[PDB]
């Protein structure tokens, strides 16, 4: 009836032309209004193969989130070893909005509703939709923010878990609030999180993790090395780049409920769209603040003989960030 | 014309740190993980870790953490390995090695298709020392440091030079079996 | 996390013969395995990737097989350039190595007299590799005060050679050599 195929998806968002948010401006030019009533047809007695790691929908969501950044967050000067660029650098309003990815005629999207699918393999309870759920293009590292949350229990997703060179996406199932603020070292900011809520998460997952290993103890430690983007929970909030220090989130002793993360606001950043540095104008005046929901984690397991298996926060290609939401989906040609 | 080239042999004393270089050519440096692997004399291979040159991300073998640091400089296609707080048994030849496939291919990355030439180290309390050469009525080339030494007979006109052994003194000794043996120890500029 | 065991420890054959090398993964579930050849003082060379694919520049006489826990490297006909040490590898993990040797001699034994005295015993061009050197000083068996080393197999006769060094009180210095090619131990002395 259908085959795995590739083509040109299209995006859909509930974006008003009234708004000045940069994300909205981009959507109004490249997305169509969300179909109001979506008709999804579960398919009885069917099983379909899925590989989140070979999914070309990601490749497209990548291109698009680059697109927004290209217009949404223009750097004053961006440096590569081929090219130097200096240009207009305005500050813009900035709030990520969900994005849906629909299929044109001749094609449809298949979704895996199994609450525990790892992302590579067949799926018993498969449905069919004309458009993904709405995914907020959050760019972040170590911690996955504002995503979807696992329906029932924690899910560990990797291509080859024995390969210590492959990202480990973790989809939590109980979110954890995080509040990051720069108030009005003077580019210093901070985040607050509930130790108890975070530790509870760290355990539910450290428990889930030994399930994939034989009678091995689990440990959490800070990153082994890398650019500040990797070695910190890095992100943008209000067009400002926070780099926050998760040494108090990745530890085998989890402190009091409220724990405080030192952050710093950077004008120079190593780019994820490309290999280079982008320089940005200093932070705007004001109380820049961002309450976020941690929905998943990115991690890496130390290799080499160990009696403990250690995991460390890992930034990765952003695509992984898209993978975390586009795991459930595939593209079929009728 | 893919090439990987490493810094020259280095000799350091116990308790010190070392930084080995690995200069890459013939490909996009950020496109491929560079791993590090070492080899004790006559022994197997021991993997040390890998680095992602796009991001700087690392993974280290648990055996050494905080004794080893891996880095990159994308501007000069060069990877670096730093091993601190050296033990005598860290004496080994060090190789860097590239996976066959680009990170973007996401396939099985641990097929080491390209290797550097290796970097010989020596963790020792010993100091450079020329050999004494005694006749085997061959020649016994005793009490030198570090490796290596070369031996010829009759200036190359007479064509078994044995592998050296490491004595408890920390100095090497080897044997090679008118007859004249020409012994050269470059580190000490000795020629007998 | 995983251990690799290759067997045998040493493989001795002749050109034209079929070569089979085994690598057994301990408890492993992966199906990826690479094979490497190494010659002395040289970098390893990747022979086979992903278990069953020949690397570029590798001759057709090399084959890989296996999945699961037991894997095989096959060389249809040994050539002179094919004798070397062989490693398997999976993920970050390496096997202990297999030495592939030319299979084919009693040693010729020589003793050399010397604040220090070094006495040297030479065993020249013998096969097989197994050999025993015993130092005797005034007919007393020595222990703890000698070191030895052995050459790589000779490129012309495939033999090994061995040098042992023992490092005024005593009169008779002897090296006694035992080897299968000798119907009884040979003693060289001064
Ligand atoms: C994850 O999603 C939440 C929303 O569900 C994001 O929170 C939003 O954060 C932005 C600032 O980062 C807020 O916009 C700002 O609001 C203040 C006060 O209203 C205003 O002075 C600024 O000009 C700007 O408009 C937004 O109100 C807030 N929304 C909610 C519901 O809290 C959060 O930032 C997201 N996380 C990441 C990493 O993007
Ligand atoms: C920059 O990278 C290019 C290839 O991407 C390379 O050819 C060039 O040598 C690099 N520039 C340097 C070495 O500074
Ligand atoms: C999440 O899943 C874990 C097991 O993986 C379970 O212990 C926990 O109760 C779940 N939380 C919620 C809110 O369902
Ligand atoms: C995080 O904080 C710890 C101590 O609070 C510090 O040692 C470490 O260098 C910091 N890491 C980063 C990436 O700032």
């Amino acid at each position: 009836v259908w085959k795995e195929a590739k083509t040109t998806l299209f995006c859909a968002s509930d974006a008003k032309a009234y708004e000045k948010e940069c994300h909205n401006v981009w959507a109004t030019h490249a997305c169509v209004p969300t179909d109001p009533n979506p008709q999804e047809v579960v398919l009885e007695n069917v099983t379909e193969n899925f590989n989140m790691w070979k999914n070309d929908m990601v490749d497209q969501m990548q291109e698009d989130v680059i697109s927004i950044w290209d217009q949404c967050l223009k750097p004053c000067v961006k440096l590569t070893n081929t090219s130097t660029l200096t240009q207009a650098c305005p500050k813009v309003t900035f709030d990520p909005i969900p994005i849906h990815y629909c299929a044109p005629a001749g094609y449809a999207i298949l979704k895996c509703n199994n609450k525990t699918f790892n992302g590579k393999g067949p799926c018993n309870n498969v449905s069919t939709v004309q458009c993904t759920h709405g995914i907020k293009p959050v760019v972040s590292t170590q911690l996955l923010l504002n995503g979807s949350l696992a329906e029932e229990e924690i899910v560990i997703r990797s291509k080859d878990l024995s390969d210590n060179a492959k990202i480990i996406i973790v989809q939590l199932n109980k979110s954890v609030e995080i509040v990051c603020t720069r108030p009005n070292d003077i580019r210093q900011a901070y985040c607050n999180i509930s130790g108890r809520n975070w530790s509870e998460a760290v355990n539910q997952v450290k428990k889930k993790l030994k399930e994939h290993f034989p009678h091995k103890n689990i440990s959490f430690q800070s990153s082994s090395g890398g650019d500040l983007e990797i070695t910190t929970h890095s992100f943008n909030c209000g067009g400002e780049f926070f780099y926050c220090n998760t040494s108090g989130l990745f530890n085998d002793t989890i402190s009091n409920a409220t724990i405080m993360l030192p952050c710093r606001i950077k004008q120079i950043i190593n780019m994820w769209q490309e290999v280079g540095k982008a320089i940005y104008a200093p932070p705007i005046k004001g109380n820049i603040t961002c309450k976020s929901d941690i929905t998943g984690l990115l991690l890496l397991r130390d290799g080499g003989d160990t009696n403990t298996e250690i995991f460390r926060p890992g930034g990765g290609d952003m695509r992984d960030n898209w993978r975390s939401e586009l795991y459930k989906y595939k593209v079929v040609e009728i | 014309q893919v090439q990987l080239v490493q810094s020259g042999a280095e000799v350091k004393k116990p308790g010190a740190s070392v930084k080995v270089s690995c200069k890459a050519s013939g490909y996009t440096f950020t496109g491929y993980y560079m791993h590090w692997v070492r080899q004790a004399p006559g022994q197997g291979l021991e993997w040390m870790g890998w680095i992602n040159p796009n991001s700087g991300g690392t993974n280290y073998a648990q055996k050494f953490q905080g004794r080893v640091t891996m880095t990159r400089d994308t501007s000069i296609s060069t990877a670096y390995m730093e091993l601190s707080r050296l033990r005598s048994d860290d004496t080994a030849v060090y190789y860097c090695a590239r996976g066959k496939y680009c990170t973007a291919r996401d396939y099985y990355n641990w097929d080491f298709q390209h290797w550097g030439q290796g970097t010989l180290v020596t963790v020792s309390s010993a100091s450079t020392k020329g050999p004494s050469v005694f006749p085997l009525a061959g020649c016994l080339v005793k009490d030198y440091f570090p490796e290596p030494v070369t031996v010829s007979w009759n200036s190359g006109a007479l064509t078994h030079t044995f592998p050296a052994v490491l004595q408890s003194s920390g100095l090497y000794s080897l044997s090679s079996v008118t007859y004249i043996c020409n012994v050269n120890h470059k580190p000490s500029n000795t020629k007998v | 996390e995983i251990v690799l065991t290759q067997s045998p420890a040493t493989l001795s054959l002749s050109p034209g013969e079929r070569a089979t090398l085994s690598c057994r993964a301990s408890q492993s579930v992966s199906s990826y395995l690479a094979w490497y050849q190494q010659k002395p003082g040289q970098a390893p060379r990747l022979l086979i990737y992903d278990a069953s694919n020949r690397a570029t520049g590798i001759p057709a006489r090399f084959s890989g097989s296996g999945s699961g826990t037991d894997f095989t490297l096959t060389i249809s006909s040994l050539e002179p350039e094919d004798f070397a040490v062989y490693y398997c590898q999976q993920y970050e993990f390496f096997g202990q190595g297999t030495k592939l040797e030319i299979k084919r001699a009693a040693p010729s034994v020589f003793i050399f007299p010397p604040g220090t005295a070094s006495v040297v015993c030479l065993l020249n061009n013998f096969y097989p590799r197994e050999a025993k050197v015993q130092w005797k000083v005034d007919n007393a068996l020595q222990s703890g005060n000698s070191q030895e080393s052995v050459t790589e197999q000779d490129s012309k006769d495939s033999t090994y050679s061995l040098s042992s060094t023992l490092t005024e009180k005593h009169k008779v210095y002897a090296c006694e050599v035992t080897h299968q090619g000798l119907s009884s131990p040979v003693t060289k002395s001064f």
